[PDB]
RNA sequence: UAGUCGGGUGAUUAGCCAGACUCUAACUUAUUGAACGUAUU
């Protein structure tokens, strides 16, 4: 994985799978795709996501033999019943990006200790990072946080 | 089962077209309620409540290619594969559990009566009707086969159940025949027999009142 | 580390035990907390705040399993089937990844048991090996502790690991914070069919203390309890209680005046054992004055015996013949435990085993029978009447209610006392494929016994293999054959049913409906 | 009922309030590498 080609091989490695299984899942309404080797798949009819991992293995099979498996243990479903996150992004019900409840009390949390400058360097550092990632999946977010705490606040932190 | 009367086409069915098309392709919400208006939320051929339900074509799509999209040949039958394997009565086992059928020799409740053809015993059972010869007697015995309306035991246990809990009730209405006159008597077992039309296994409760 | 910091304080266990590792006050008390925190319900039952139990279980190639997925409720599970489709195995399946926490509790590093290569691999796997895959949840804190068995066949080339450090890692924070400052402990038990055993008091193990609290997992997965180690652990109690002065002038103490009062009642012929018996508290007395934790763990115990087995109305030990011997009353008679029925003695072996674990693992909880853990039993119905089977499963949660039970039943008795939620359904049909196991249909709790045996066991109310079974169905046809009227052959049979069944049977009374009804129908269309 | 989503409040990872969701059914992850966002220039 720490290798720079790495990426791009796997990728490549990945290719025929990809066509076939995008193909595959596009015939019967099921969004795809992959990141590395986290696969999600997602769809609107219900029922249909429950032939996927059988699909997945014999296609596996037919293309790496026993190279290539799935993790069984970290095959998942879920619904708007429960929590729902694609690579470390909540998706709300509302149907929008969200950095998810916790994470933004937590982001709060910190800006609330940078008012009262008890907030370290380290920490500042740490907060004003998250901030550029939280404007990244959620700007709503950070017009929320302008809203909350004065933009001058903000503005300073973010200076 | 009962006698169903079909009366008119969704408007669906006239665009898709056999050879070309697939029932994976037609939507499957547009065609239920006029199925639903037919049977009355109730299985084709056992007659339980629809729950857990499909379209079921009479004549199967692989061996009969041209009645695909044809309205005479669907029905609302129980059980679906979709949701939970291993079901084992009407539609689902007359495709698997069913060996050999021939398809002509079955009771399709639209064309034919089953009153006819079939007897519900207060026991439980399905039996051919008194006095059936020959080619009457192979539909009767292959439609109980087929659909495996005996053989299933949660049908016969649910079915027997029903029509032993209404059996104080026929007992007693019979015999006020003698103290009530006609009008009376008659106009009571009309009362009843409305009752049972929004019940399970309605021909089974019939055979027990009348 | 910072990051550590940041989900320790965010509650996170596992961040919080490492910055108490690495500095090695605050992160101690955070773990201990976290474990031993929580609070008494409005029923006067303690629930910890973070709870333990099994959520998931996934068999790959598993002996007849290709691929099966199990979601286990938190408080019950009742797995169903016929022989042979596999019940057992997945019980099996749950101990052995159990035994991974049990020897990390009692070793650090300690080795946990194996899949065998001999017979778990299934027979007809393409690829040769299996895996048993869990999922633990412990609180809010730690979701997820998944752990995966694996094993290959035998003379197969490559050799597949198992999954194991999620599993020592979690056993490693019970055992370490323990060692600074007592704990609760959870308790993991199977009790398979080998738990029917023949008893032998004269056996005695000398091996290991009985009142070494970690005893308490001592073969506490081989399947048969040991009973053998309860019967020495309480004899043990009860010396313990016998010696302690205090206890004794205070049982003496009510034994002098027991005996006043019988001497106030007029019975003179007990005087001088009075007199005797007052010296003996005076000379107690005299001997020097002093609660011992060892009277209440026997109390306990006693009472859930007591309250769970329903013919035990007592147990208490003898050494007045010269041996210690344990007695029970059963059923209003004084008898020994090797006097007991198989079925009685079963029981009590499983009840007693069960609380005198929990009593030495839940030391600071005022009822310990309240800690948490996970037990499996397979075939509860075994040896016991159907009135027993009435009131078993009722029992055990009442008394050990924050335990997992994971359940096997041949029984609808047991399933008419169990929510249809708690209950796992194999397809009648299967043969190994099945990817994820279902409640049935049917509500079970307070249904009856003959709709369970149709809906949820797949089998008739009456056996169709006996003729008899069909002869009111054969008389029933044979009488709408003959519009209604009694023939000659309607007659025969009514006559066989009659002699058969007797005068008074519900057979001839429904008979003797359907010629009523019939005869009345017929009538009706000659007047049309 | 429970679980989940989260707009607000709250020296604020807590607690509290409001509104909502429910295919049998999320368990928040990993760098110095790669990519992305931000800062530097
Ligand atoms: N390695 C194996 N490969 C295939 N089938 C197996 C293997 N081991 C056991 N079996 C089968 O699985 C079943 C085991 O039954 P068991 O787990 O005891 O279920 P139950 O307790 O419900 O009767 C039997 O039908 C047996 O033939
Ligand atoms: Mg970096
Ligand atoms: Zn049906």
């Amino acid at each position: 994985v720490g290798a720079p080609s790495s990426p791009v091989i796997s990728n490549f490695c990945m290719y025929e799978f990809d066509n076939r299984i995008h193909a595959a899942c596009k015939k019967v309404e099921i969004t795809y795709t992959r990141y590395a080797d986290d696969l999600t798949f997602s769809s609107n009819i219900p029922d249909v996501l429950k032939a996927v991992p059988s699909t997945l293995e014999v296609l596996l099979k037919d293309l790496f033999g026993s190279a290539l498996r799935l993790n069984h243990s970290k095959t998942v479903f879920s619904s708007k019943a429960h929590n729902r996150h694609v690579t470390g992004i909540t998706i709300n019900n509302e149907e929008t990006l969200s950095l998810g409840r916790d994470r933004k009390r937590f982001i709060k949390h910190l800006i609330n200790q940078y008012k009262y400058g008890l907030l370290d360097n380290e920490d500042k550092a740490y907060l004003i990072g998250l901030l550029a990632f939280a404007s990244h999946i959620e700007p709503s977010f950070i017009t929320r946080m302008n809203e909350k705490y004065s933009l001058e606040l903000m503005e300073r932190l973010r200076g | 089962m009962r006698e169903l009367a079909r009366l008119e086409r969704p408007e669906i069915l006239d665009q898709y077209i056999a050879g070309q098309n697939d029932w994976m392709e037609i939507d499957q919400s547009a065609v239920w309620p006029k199925l639903t208006e037919m049977q009355g939320g109730f299985c084709a051929y056992c007659e339980c409540r629809l729950n857990r339900c499909h379209i079921e074509h009479f004549r199967p799509r692989g061996k009969f290619p041209a009645l695909t999209f044809i309205w005479n040949n669907l029905f609302g039958s129980c059980g679906d594969s979709r949701k939970s394997g291993g079901w084992s009565r009407c539609g689902i086992y007359k495709d698997n559990g069913a060996g050999a059928y021939n398809a002509d020799d079955l009771i399709k409740p639209d064309e034919e009566n089953p009153d006819d053809y079939l007897l519900f015993l207060t026991t439980g059972e399905v039996v051919p009707a008194i006095g059936l010869t020959g080619r009457a007697l192979k539909k009767a015995q292959e439609t109980i086969r087929v659909f495996n309306l005996n053989g299933d035991i949660k049908l016969f246990g649910s079915r027997r159940t029903a029509v032993q809990a209404i059996m104080p009730n026929v007992e007693y209405l019979y015999t006020l025949l003698e103290e009530f006159d006609e009008d009376d008597w008659n106009e009571m077992l009309r009362d009843e027999l409305e009752k049972i039309e929004s019940d399970e296994y309605k021909t089974a409760l019939k055979h027990a009142w009348t | 580390t910072k990051q550590y910091e940041r989900k320790a304080k965010g509650g996170n266990l596992l961040s919080a035990f490492e910055l108490y590792q690495r500095n090695s006050g605050e992160w101690f008390e955070m773990c201990r907390d976290y474990i031993q925190d929580g609070h008494v319900d409005e029923s006067g039952i303690f629930r910890p705040d973070n709870a333990f139990y099994l959520r998931r279980l996934t068999l790959k190639d598993f002996r007849r399993f290709s691929l099966l997925e199990i979601k286990l409720e938190e408080d019950l599970t009742v797995i169903i089937g016929n022989n042979g489709k596999g019940k057992t195995s997945i019980l099996y399946a749950i101990a052995k990844t159990l035994s991974w926490f049990v020897a990390n509790i009692l070793k650090e590093g300690g080795s946990g048991q194996r899949l065998s290569e001999m017979t778990d691999i299934k027979n007809d796997a393409e690829d040769r090996y299996s895996d048993v895959s869990s999922t633990f949840f412990f609180g809010k804190g730690l979701k997820s502790v998944p752990i995966r068995l694996s094993r290959s066949a035998l003379g197969t080339a490559e050799r597949r690991d198992s999954e194991v450090k999620p599993a020592k890692d979690l056993a490693d924070i019970w055992r370490v914070i323990n060692e600074v400052n007592t704990i609760n402990l959870p308790t993991f038990a199977l009790y398979n069919v080998e738990r029917s055993q023949p008893f032998n008091r004269n056996i005695k193990d000398n091996t290991g203390r009985r009142e070494e609290r970690f005893d308490a997992y001592s073969q506490t997965l081989g399947g048969a309890g040991r009973f053998d180690h309860f019967v020495e652990w309480y004899i043990y109690l009860h010396k313990r209680t016998v010696s302690d002065i205090s206890s004794s002038i205070k049982e003496l103490e009510q034994q002098v005046n027991d005996l006043q009062r019988t001497v106030d009642g007029g019975m003179v012929s007990v005087k001088s054992l009075l007199e005797q018996m007052k010296f003996k508290l005076s000379e107690a007395i005299e001997r020097n004055d002093a609660v011992l934790t060892e009277s209440v763990q026997k109390s306990i115990v006693e009472k859930a015996i007591c309250s769970v087995v329903p013919s035990i109305s007592n147990i208490w030990v003898e050494m007045i013949t010269g041996s210690d011997l344990v007695k029970v009353t059963n059923d209003g008679h004084d008898v020994t435990i090797d006097q007991l029925s198989d079925g009685q003695r079963v029981f009590l072996s499983l009840v007693a085993d069960l609380a005198r674990r929990m009593v030495m693992l839940n030391p600071l909880l005022e009822n310990p029978l309240e800690g948490r853990g996970i037990v499996l039993i397979d075939e509860i119905e075994l040896h016991l009447h159907p009135k027993w089977q009435q009131e078993v499963i009722l029992n055990l949660r009442s008394a050990f209610p924050n335990i997992q039970f994971i359940i096997t039943t041949h029984s609808p008795i047991v399933l008419s006392t169990i929510e249809k939620r708690c209950i796992r359904e194999f397809e009648p049909n299967d043969d190994g494929d099945q990817s994820f196991l279902d409640s049935p249909d049917m509500q079970t709790k307070g249904s009856e016994n003959a709709q369970i045996l149709e809906q949820v066991m797949n089998v008739h109310s009456t056996p169709p293999g006996i003729a008899e079974s069909h002869w009111l169905g054969n008389f029933e046809l044979l009488l709408l054959d003959n519009s209604g009227e009694l023939d000659n052959h309607s007659q025969v049979l009514y006559d066989q049913i009659k002699a058969h069944f007797g005068i008074d049977s519900i057979e001839l009374k429904k008979a003797d409906s359907l010629i009523r009804i019939n005869k009345m129908k017929n009538k009706l269309n000659k007047i049309r």
